[PDB]
C-alpha cells in the first residue's frame, strides 16, 4: 500500500495487510494456450473462403480473446462441411490455383471434414492491428498476407476453426457489456425448472 | 534524492529533476536484429540515436477526460533519422520517450502517455483500459515528466517507415486541469523521443 | 452582455491606445484565455492575440496583450493608418460557451 | 497557404434545412479542429459549434443547439454545418474556422479565417 | 485374422471442446523464428494483475470529485463483476467469458491533486446482510475498512477480501435478486481540506489469489 | 500443453501434426511483471 502512482509500478497488494491469508491459486482455465484452444464459427461464409481470424465474431469469446493481443501465432485446425470437393490453398497461392486436386483436397465423406493446416504466413507473427498499408491511404484494411490460406468447395455450409499452439503477445482493451441505469448487469441465470 | 535523473543519448543529454523512473516497456532489450531476411546486409547507424524535439498539444482546463493526442514515432524528422529514412529500404529501431508537462505544484489534474503498437482510434469504453500498454501518469503535485522505453516490435523484422508506422505516442487526459489563483494558467506538453537501436539495410538510388 | 467592450476608441496615428475588456461580474484571469480579432470592413477576421500575450509570427510587434485590473487588455504602440478597424475580445466560458465582445471601432486619427 | 473556402449558403424560407461546406486547402485537414462562427451585419462575432479531430467530443452554443449538427470528413477535407429549422433571426454571415497554429494547439486559437458564405433567411 | 472392434454407438461426434487434434493434411512447414518476441503473456490473469484500468463513475468518469454537499459517500458499487462501475475494466471484460470467479480484488485510488489540497479517504467492504449499505463513514466503521491520507505517495492499494458462503462465486448477476449475493464497497471522504474540485482516480487489478474458472461464451 | 488429453502419443509424426520452429542465436513478460509486482506496506508498521 502507499505507492507512487506516476511511475506505473505494479503494486500488488494481499489481505495480510489486515490479517488475513492468501489462498491457493489455480489458473489453468485462464492459461492462453487453453482459452484459445477451442472451435469458433466463422459465420460469414461463402463457396470461396480466404480463412482470416478476423472473420470471427468480436464478441465471441475466442474472437474477443483474440482481439485482445496485437500480434498472435497459432497452428489451425478447421471443420468445414461442403457439399462437394473441399480444396486448400496456402497463403501466397493464386486464387486459380483452387481448381486443382493436386493440392491437399479433401473428399466429401458424409458429416463434415476435419482438417490440421499449419501456419503458412511469412510473417514472424500475424497481427490483429496493423497501422499502414502493404500496398504501393486508410490503415483499416488489415495485409493481404494476413491469412492461413483459402479454400474452397461447390458450397460451404459451416466453417469452424481452432487456434492450436496459440501465442498472444501485446494486449488490448478487451470490453464487456456496456451497463446503464442500473447497478449491475442483471441476465437470467440456468436456474432449475422447479 | 533517487528524484534526478540524466538521460544521455548519442551527444545529447535530457535531465529531469522529478523523475518517477523509467517504464521498458514489452521487453527490457532488443531482440536479435541479423535475421535470415537481411543476408547480414544490415548496418547500425549511432549518429541518429538523438535526442529530437516535438510540441504535442496545450494541457488547459476545458479538455475533459479521454482527450487523446497522438504522434506515430516515425515522424518528419529533418536530421540524421529522416535522410535515413529516405535513403534507406528497410529500417528497425525502439524508441525512447520522455514527455514533459510542466505546470506548477499548485496545478491539479493527471495524464496518461502511453506507448500503443499498432494503434487504433480508440472508443470511448476503450479509453477506460489505456493502461494495458506501457505508460507513466504526469501529476503536477508529483512529476514534471514521465520516461518510457519500448523496443522495436512488429510483424515484420524491418519494416518500411513509409508505409508502417509500428509506435504511436498517446497521451490522454485522465483528471481534467485544475488551476488555483496561484497555479499555471495552461501546460505545454513537449517531447524528447529518441531512436534507439537504429540498423538499416537496402541502400536506395539517389533521388536524382 | 456578459462582456463589456468599448464600442469605439479614437487614437493619434503613432500613438499608443489600451483596449479594454472584461466581465460584468467578475474578473477576467488566463483560465479564461482572452483573444484578440482585427476586422477591416468586409475581410473576414484576423486573430491578433491569443492566450493574452502571445502574438503569431505574421502579426506585426505592434500589438501586444496583457492581464490588469482583472480585465483583458489589449495594447497597440505606434499606431498606423492600417490600423484603423473593429477589434473583438474573445473569451472562454465552459465548453459549450465561447463569448465574443461587443466590438471597439478603433479610428486612426 | 493554409486556407479555407466555405460555400453552400444561399437564401431559404424559414422553417428550412441546408448544409454549409467548408474545404480547407494547404494542411493536413484530419489533424486539426473545426470551429463555425456567424456574425449577422453590423453585429459582433458568435461561436455557434466546435469538432474535434476525430469527431470524439461536439459541442454546440446554447443557443443554437439541438437544431445545428457539425460533421467533418477528414477523408475528403471537408467540414460540414447542417441547419434545420431555421429561424428569422439566423441571417448571418457563416464562417468556417481553423483552430491551430504554430504555438498553440487548442480550441482556443482561431486562427485560419475562411472568407464566408452569406446565409439569407427571410419569409 | 483381424481384430473386431465394437463400435460404440453414442461415441464419436463432434464437440467443440474435444481434447483430441485433427489429421494431418500438408507435410513438413517450417515457421520463420519468432525467438525473444516482445510482450508476450501466457495467462490473462497474469496482465490482469500486472495492469490496473479504471473504473466509471458519475457522467462516465474514472475520478470521484469531492462533494461541497455535506454528503460524505463519494461511491458506492456492488461487488460484482457485473457491476456497472466496473464494466469499463479489463478484469470485468475477462471475467464476462467465465461463470466463477474467487479470490481477492485489488483497488487502486490515486489521488491527483494540487499540493495544496490535502484529504483524507476511507474504504469499506459492507459483506451481504444488510437491506442498505451505510451511507456514513460512522456506520461504515464497523465493517472490514481502510483509512488513509494524502501525502508524497498519491496511490493507496487496497484489496477486497473473498468472504462468501461458498467457495466460488458467480460472475454474472441473476435477474431475479435485487441484492448482489457478494456485499458492496463503499468509498467515503472523511475530511478535506481546501480540496474542492479534486479528484480521485479509482483502478481496479487482480488480487494475487484471483481466480477465474468454467469458460463460457454468452454474446457479451 | 493446450487442451488436450490423449495420454497416448500421437500417431502422425510432429513434423505433419503441426508446424515446426526454428529459433535464433523465461519468455513471458507479463509474468515477470506480475512476480516483481511489489507486496506488502511501504512505511513503518504497528
Amino acid at each position: 500500500t502507499t505507492a507512487t502512482g506516476e511511475s506505473a509500478d505494479p503494486v500488488t497488494t494481499t489481505v495480510e495487510n489486515y490479517g488475513g491469508e492468501t489462498q491457493v491459486q489455480r489458473r489453468h482455465h485462464t492459461d492462453v494456450s487453453f482459452i484459445m484452444d477451442r472451435f469458433v464459427q466463422i459465420k460469414p461464409v461463402s463457396p470461396t473462403h480466404v480463412i482470416d481470424l478476423m472473420q470471427t465474431h468480436q464478441h465471441g469469446l475466442v474472437g474477443a480473446m483474440l482481439r485482445a493481443a496485437t500480434y498472435y501465432f497459432s497452428d489451425l485446425e478447421i471443420v468445414v462441411n461442403h457439399t462437394g470437393r473441399l480444396t486448400w490453398v496456402p497463403n501466397g497461392a493464386p486464387e486459380a490455383a483452387l481448381d486443382n486436386t493436386s493440392n491437399p483436397t479433401a473428399y466429401h465423406k458424409a458429416p463434415f471434414t476435419r482438417l490440421a493446416l499449419p501456419y503458412t504466413a511469412p510473417h514472424r507473427v500475424l497481427a490483429t492491428v496493423y497501422n499502414g498499408n502493404s500496398k504501393y491511404r486508410l490503415a483499416a484494411q488489415l495485409p493481404a498476407s494476413f491469412n492461413y490460406g483459402a479454400i474452397r468447395a461447390t458450397e460451404i455450409q459451416e466453417l469452424l476453426v481452432r487456434m492450436k499452439r496459440a501465442e498472444l503477445y501485446c494486449p488490448r482493451p478487451l470490453l464487456a457489456v456496456k451497463v446503464t441505469s442500473q447497478d449491475r448487469h442483471k441476465q437470467k441465470i440456468i436456474a432449475p425448472a422447479k | 534524492e533517487d528524484r534526478i535523473l540524466t538521460t544521455r543519448n548519442g551527444h545529447t543529454t535530457s535531465t529531469t529533476q522529478s523523475s518517477v523512473g523509467v517504464t521498458y516497456g514489452y521487453s527490457t532489450g532488443e531482440d536479435h536484429v541479423s535475421g535470415p531476411n537481411t543476408s547480414g546486409l544490415e548496418t547500425r547507424v549511432v549518429q541518429a540515436e538523438r535526442f529530437f524535439k516535438k510540441h504535442l498539444f496545450d494541457w488547459t482546463t476545458d479538455k475533459p477526460f479521454g482527450h487523446i493526442e497522438k504522434l506515430e514515432l516515425p515522424t518528419d524528422h529533418k536530421g540524421v533519422y529522416g535522410q535515413l529514412v529516405d535513403s534507406f529500404a528497410y529500417m528497425r529501431n525502439g524508441w525512447d520517450v520522455e514527455v514533459s508537462a510542466v505546470g506548477n505544484q499548485f496545478n491539479g489534474g493527471c495524464l496518461l502517455v502511453a506507448m500503443v503498437p499498432e494503434f487504433k482510434e480508440f472508443t470511448t469504453r476503450e479509453k477506460y483500459q489505456l493502461t494495458l500498454f506501457p505508460h507513466q501518469f504526469i501529476s503536477p503535485r508529483t512529476n514534471m515528466t514521465a520516461h518510457i522505453t519500448v523496443p522495436y516490435l512488429g510483424v515484420n523484422r524491418y519494416d518500411q517507415y513509409n508505409k508502417h508506422k509500428p509506435w504511436t505516442l498517446v497521451v490522454m487526459v485522465v483528471s481534467p486541469l485544475t488551476t488555483s489563483s496561484i497555479g499555471a494558467s495552461q501546460i505545454k506538453v513537449y517531447t524528447n523521443i529518441a531512436p534507439t537501436h537504429v540498423h538499416v539495410a537496402g541502400e536506395l538510388p539517389s533521388k536524382e | 452582455q456578459t462582456v463589456i467592450q468599448e464600442p469605439a476608441m479614437s487614437v493619434s496615428l503613432g500613438g499608443t491606445v489600451t483596449l479594454t475588456c472584461g466581465f460584468i461580474s467578475g474578473s477576467v484571469t488566463g483560465t479564461n484565455y482572452p483573444s484578440w480579432f482585427q476586422q477591416t470592413p468586409g475581410q473576414p477576421p484576423r486573430l491578433l492575440i491569443y492566450y493574452a500575450n502571445s502574438r503569431p509570427t505574421e502579426v506585426p510587434s505592434r500589438f501586444s496583450g496583457a492581464i490588469s485590473g482583472n480585465k483583458a487588455a489589449l495594447t497597440i504602440t505606434g499606431a498606423q493608418a492600417e490600423d484603423e478597424a473593429d477589434y473583438f475580445c474573445c473569451l472562454y466560458k465552459t465548453n459549450n460557451n465561447i463569448l465574443f465582445g461587443g466590438g471597439t471601432h478603433l479610428t486612426v486619427l | 497557404e493554409e486556407k479555407v473556402v466555405e460555400s453552400g449558403g444561399g437564401l431559404v424560407q424559414p422553417g428550412g434545412s441546408l448544409r454549409l461546406s467548408c474545404v480547407g486547402s494547404g494542411f493536413n485537414f484530419k489533424n486539426y479542429e473545426i470551429n463555425w462562427v456567424r456574425q449577422a451585419p453590423g453585429k459582433a462575432l458568435e461561436w455557434l459549434a466546435y469538432i474535434t479531430q476525430t469527431s470524439d467530443f461536439i459541442y454546440y452554443a446554447d443557443s443554437v443547439k439541438g437544431r445545428f449538427t457539425i460533421s467533418r470528413d477528414n477523408s475528403r477535407n471537408t467540414a460540414y454545418l447542417q441547419m434545420n429549422n431555421l429561424r428569422t433571426e439566423d441571417t448571418a454571415r457563416y464562417f468556417c474556422t481553423r483552430a491551430g497554429l504554430t504555438g498553440c494547439k487548442s480550441r482556443h486559437c482561431m486562427y485560419v479565417w475562411g472568407p464566408g458564405a452569406e446565409v439569407v433567411v427571410s419569409s | 485374422g483381424i481384430v473386431p472392434v465394437a463400435c460404440s454407438d453414442g461415441y464419436g461426434g463432434l464437440v467443440t471442446t474435444d481434447p483430441k487434434t485433427a489429421d494431418p493434411a500438408y507435410g513438413m512447414v517450417y515457421n520463420p523464428p519468432r525467438t525473444n518476441y516482445p510482450g508476450r503473456f501466457t495467462n490473462l490473469l497474469d496482465v490482469a494483475e500486472a495492469c490496473p484500468t479504471f473504473l466509471c463513475f458519475d457522467d462516465g468518469k474514472p475520478y470521484v470529485v469531492t462533494r461541497a454537499d455535506e454528503q460524505r459517500l463519494l461511491a458506492k458499487f456492488d461487488l460484482s463483476l457485473a457491476a456497472k462501475h466496473m464494466s469499463n475494466t479489463y478484469l470485468s471484460g475477462i471475467a464476462q467469458y467465465y461463470a466463477q470467479y474467487s479470490g481477492t480484488i485489488n483497488l487502486h485510488f490515486m489521488f491527483t491533486g494540487s499540493t495544496d489540497s490535502k484529504a483524507r479517504y476511507m474504504v469499506a467492504y459492507v459483506p451481504p446482510g444488510v437491506t442498505t449499505p451505510p451511507d456514513t463513514p460512522e456506520r461504515a466503521a464497523h465493517c472490514i475498512h481502510a483509512e488513509w491520507d494524502t501525502g508524497l505517495n498519491s496511490k493507496f492499494t487496497f484489496s477486497i477480501p473473498y468472504v462468501s458462503a461458498a467457495d466460488y462465486a458467480y460472475t454474472a448477476s441473476d435477474v431475479a435478486d435485487t441484492t448482489n449475493v457478494q456485499g458492496w464497497v463503499c468509498i467515503y471522504q472523511i475530511t478535506h481540506g481546501k480540496a474542492e474540485q479534486d479528484t480521485l482516480v479509482v483502478s481496479v487489478s487482480a488480487g494475487k489469489d484471483f481466480e477465474l474458472r468454467l469458460p463460457i461464451d454468452p454474446r457479451a | 500443453s493446450g487442451n488436450t488429453g490423449s495420454i497416448i502419443n500421437n500417431y502422425y509424426m510432429q513434423q505433419y501434426q503441426n508446424s515446426m520452429d526454428t529459433q535464433l542465436g523465461n519468455n513471458d513478460w507479463f509474468s515477470k511483471l506480475a512476480s516483481s509486482a511489489f507486496t506488502g506496506l511501504f512505511g513503518a508498521l504497528l
